């Protein structure tokens, strides 16, 4: 019954995803695929009965039984190389890197929009945490500009994240516009090595009309936070959304600032690494629907 | 005695103190005065580097690329430098600054995160720019750990790596130890720099000690214009190195006139080690948080130095200005009781 | 690690910055805040010491002896110190300050003239006061010559001798060399002190280096209030020594509050290293000449920094304020042509 | 014919005085008297044919032929001890120290006032340079307060000067009032070791009425400077007297500031040591008149 899945990239995101997908109703993770025989994710795959290989995508594509789905959590450049190979082999790809070969998917906002695509992009951790908030504002009032700041514990960002910081920026900004509904988007990512490790923070700033109904915006935000929290229970509002009066420098627009904290469930890294969960729970939602196609 | 190269950051670090409201005329006048004084490198960007204009850090009054272009047009001998922070600025931003005529790329990471700088160093070297690496909040880790991060930057393409006292929290021997370690690690193939803030009034001394332990690049700003209590003042660095018989190429009288006659008239207020700035130095808080803390203090009716003390306890890094608002909201409730 | 004793001179050196206009209320508030912060010695006199009120230096708004008496009344734990300069103040003045309750006599000579201090040290010891000797403009002579003058003061009755950077002209190793020489000469029987000015932004570092080379007494002022660019700030000395794990007995938070909440509100302007003050540091000009130079600049229509540059070339010592007027008259004629 | 003189104190002032007195019409210096056999003044006395002794005032008072006059240039405390010994022996004393046992004499102002006294005090170098100026002002307008600043080359101030700095202050202040005519007086002395050595400077500040005729004051000052310069040719005005408008801190009085430089003739120390000449020329004037008494 279950769709046969491969995970390419047995790192922080890939290993968290492996755990979450083994709770899945419709997906069997059959293959874990990396490039370093010492990768902890390959060891976790083996302990869980999943076929594991450090022989890369070459090895995956040689297998007698090809997966129905591939989730890639390597780095943007690696996905750019692998995406056409998946397309040729007829394997539907869910891209957890910011490569953005496929259209941008934020499940709380546009889950069903791109289900027919051969490759879907899940944006970034920052995006998955904040684009639902951008949408919660823009569905109430026009948002001329929206900016997100994602701060992550350094221990939770592996080499694959660190190698694609530029792409993180640009893909998240593009998604703020195309999926979040803001006319212009900006994204910032900060790595903090503090001990004890920081729980992921995300701030969302939206330019809003000076005459906006701020009670309506707050209600919309709260509703959206509850919808996200159904899938990531540690996704919370830190404070009431903060509204600020118009300024000349803001072209006469007012602002709303929304402060989120994202605790994870501790599947692989501890709960402070909610950045993993906000992405992997999103990828799992997309995967569960893709798995049910004929 | 080997010469030291001063980079002036009046128009980049100073952008923090100006709330990024620099006009083209101010940039042109300041570049002209610096260049005429013999200053060899003049940094021009948003406070938080290219792409810094934002709600989080404050919007620029004038596009920083236009200011970079005006700086390049104005300079006769000086190189124009830009700062970028990976995670804020992009390679696309760097390319725009290069097109505008910037010739030195200063790439800044938190001191423990040098490996995020690889994309930007590669792009800068391909463009033929001089490269400088900035290890921010350098008090947060020890000398040998900092040298390991310096090596990562050199391997990525940095031609100099700075010890950056972003919080103005380093004290004398602290600088000696860090500069010594970087010199041991990278000195045979790259320069070592120092960038000091004035939060404990040690920027200039720390800069002298840096040079005496092998640093060949040192940052200042005219009138100390910069984040927190300000930067080591360019005009004092010029005077002090001259007294020490260390060549800088900077005319002291001309530097004193640049500070007094060009920069001082447009200062919003004098860079000052008041209680809030000293709390930054003591607690190790990123200097650019200061005006944002003062804004939140007024917005929420809580003291700025109490915001900054809490920020100190939390260990935030450069770029985390948003956390100031969360803390100020909490303090308003706690103080109400 | 041995403790250091900070003497605060907000109310003596700071008198220069206030043009000797301190009120009794300002003195009482400042003494209260210093004393409550743990500051052990608080100096209270006219800028130029007892008997300083004059046309030459400026008149006091309130008799300094009344201010000393108010300081003594206000202090719970702190000693009240007075400064005297032989040739300006007299033994009769010292006796008046003793009657008012002052318990520390700080006797200041030009660094080459210690032998004029004999009358005042004798009188202070007969009164049972603690004695401190000040060797002013200590950059003007070398370490060994300065140590010889220190010996003269110790033989006369001084219990501590300071290296006094009256011009804010000493740079780091300069302080190390002088403190080392005094420690070698007098250390077995008297303490060594350091008093720094901020004209090159080196007061605090110089103070740390002084302590690390054997000085056990260090001067500061709240908000740097003092002559020229100001003194090493008491609140920064408290913070920095605390970071270095050197006991001062001064509560950092309380010192930051004294500076911010008590002193800053009455500042005529922020102590600042502008061009005129930096010219003092560079050229070695007695710091108290600054406001007199600015007054003459307005009176005669010439630049204050040009007056100070000339004063530098002439080699005047502390107390020679009158020469500023002669120079300003000359400059007005030269500039006219 | 000539009065027989002793000089007690063969130091800077004493040796300059010896030279000047050998040009005198009415005084023969017979004795040079010190306490240190190495004193340069005793060597200069011997070269000039003057009896010299390092055996002190004891020796002087043992001599078969006592002097008619004694000039003392030791230190205030030494003169305090010696003055009654001179009085007992019937020797008229001219005191060049600030001891002020006798009345205060500034020859440009009150030369003949005290010629019958057994002991006259010549104030100080600062006094002799500045009290003529205080008088030049106070003879035109009331002077509520006058202050003088005397700056001297350190090389010209011997141990005797350095030991009586307090007395310098107090005696000069007293003379500013009693001889200069100011209601209140203050005196400051500064020693400067600069090389090349400084020519003596003296500044005089007088509080004057806000409606004073400043042209009349200046004319009076210039006349007095010319009268002093007849005896000390290097006594000069540096600038026009400087007038300043009333200030509240000055109790509504205006000010005049007078800037003098005093070059000496180089008799003993070089001309920068005009502080010696301004005193010794004054003592010589008094001595010449005392010498002519029956
Ligand atoms: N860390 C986060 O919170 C986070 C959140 C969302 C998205 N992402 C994105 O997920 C991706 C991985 O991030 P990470 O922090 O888990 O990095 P990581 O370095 O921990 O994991 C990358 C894994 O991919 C393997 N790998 C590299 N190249 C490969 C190739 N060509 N084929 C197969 N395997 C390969 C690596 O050996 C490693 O196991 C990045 O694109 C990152 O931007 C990260
Ligand atoms: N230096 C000046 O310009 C100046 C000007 C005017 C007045 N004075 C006064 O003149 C006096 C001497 O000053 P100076 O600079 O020539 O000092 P000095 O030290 O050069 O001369 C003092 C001389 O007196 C000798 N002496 C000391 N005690 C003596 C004693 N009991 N009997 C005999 N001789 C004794 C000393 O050995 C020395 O030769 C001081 O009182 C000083 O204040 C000095
Ligand atoms: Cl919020
Ligand atoms: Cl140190
Ligand atoms: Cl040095
Ligand atoms: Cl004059
Ligand atoms: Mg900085
Ligand atoms: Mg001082």
């Amino acid at each position: 019954g279950k769709a046969v899945a491969a995970i390419v990239g047995p790192g922080n995101i890939g290993t968290d995803l492996l755990i979450k997908l083994q709770r899945s109703e419709h997906i069997e993770v059959r293959y874990m695929v990396g490039v370093d025989p010492a990768s902890e994710g390959l060891a976790r795959a083996r302990k869980l009965g999943v076929e594991a290989s450090a022989e890369g995508v070459d090895w995956l594509l040689e297998q007698d039984e090809l997966p129905d789905l591939v989730f890639e959590a390597t780095s943007a450049k690696a996905h750019l190389a692998n995406a056409p190979r998946y397309a040729e082999a007829g394997i539907t790809a869910i891209d957890l890197t910011p490569a953005a070969v496929g259209p941008l998917v934020c499940p709380p906002v546009n889950l069903t929009e791109h289900l027919d695509a051969p490759n879907v992009n899940m944006i970034t951790c920052g995006g998955q945490a904040t684009i639902p908030i951008v949408h919660a504002v823009s569905r109430v009032v026009p948002v001329a500009y929206a900016e997100i700041v994602a701060a992550i514990a350094s221990r939770s960002a592996g080499p694959g994240t660190r190698a694609n910081i530029d792409e993180f920026t640009e893909t998240t900004a593009a998604a703020i516009e195309q999926v979040g509904g803001a006319a212009r988007g900006k994204a910032i990512i900060i790595l903090n090595p503090v001990e004890p490790p920081m729980i992921m923070r995300d701030t969302v700033y939206c330019a809003i009309p000076p005459d906006a109904d701020t009670d309506a915006i707050t209600a919309s935000i709260e509703e959206m936070v509850a919808e996200v929290a159904r899938y990531v229970p540690g996704y919370t509002l830190r404070t009431e959304p903060q509204y600020d009066q118009p300024r000349d420098i803001w072209k006469g627009m007012a602002r709303v600032a929304v402060f989120l904290e994202v605790r994870g469930n501790g599947d692989y890294l501890p709960p402070w690494a909610g950045n993993l969960d906000i992405m992997t729970a999103a990828a799992a939602r997309v995967g569960e629907l893709l798995a049910q196609a004929p | 005695a080997p010469r030291v190269r001063i980079t002036d950051s009046t128009l980049r670090d100073g952008s923090h103190a100006m709330a990024h409201q620099f006009t083209e005329e101010q940039v042109r006048a300041t570049v002209h005065a610096l260049d005429a004084a013999g200053v060899e490198v003049i940094e021009v960007s948003h406070g938080d580097g290219l792409g810094g204009s934002s709600f989080n850090y404050g919007f620029s009054a004038v596009d920083e690329i236009d200011l970079v272009a005006a700086a390049v047009d104005e300079a006769v001998n000086a190189k124009i430098a830009v700062l970028l922070l990976p995670g804020v600025g992009t390679v696309r931003d760097l390319k725009r600054a290069h097109d505008a005529g910037a010739s030195v790329a200063r790439i800044a990471t938190h001191c423990t995160e040098a490996d995020v700088s690889c994309q930007h160093f590669a792009a800068a070297r391909e463009l033929g720019m001089e490269t400088v690496g900035f290890l921010m909040l350098a008090h947060r880790i020890g000398p040998e750990e900092l040298a390991r991060q310096a090596r990562i930057m050199v391997d990525a393409g940095a031609q100099c790596v700075y010890v950056v006292d972003s919080a103005g929290a380093l004290v004398l021997s602290d600088v000696q130890a860090r500069v010594q370690a970087l010199v041991r690690e990278i000195g045979h193939e790259a320069q070592v720099g120092f960038h000091g803030h004035q939060n404990l009034s040690l920027g200039v001394a720390n800069s002298v000690l840096a040079y005496q332990n092998g640093a060949r690049q040192i940052d200042g700003a005219l009138c100390a214009l910069g984040a927190g209590a300000g930067n080591s003042p360019t005009e004092i660095l010029a005077a002090t190195f001259e007294r020490l018989n260390i060549e800088t190429g900077v005319n002291v009288q001309a530097a004193l006139a640049a500070a007094e006659e060009v920069v001082r008239p447009y200062l919003p207020r004098l860079p000052w080690a008041d209680r809030a700035a000293i709390v930054q130095g003591y607690a190790g808080v990123y200097s650019s948080f200061l005006l944002h803390a003062e804004r939140a203090a007024e917005r929420y009716g809580v003291p700025a130095h109490e915001i900054l003390q809490r920020v100190g306890e939390a260990g935030y890094v450069g770029g985390q200005e948003d956390m100031i608002i969360d803390i100020a909201v909490q303090l308003a409730e706690e103080r109400h009781g």
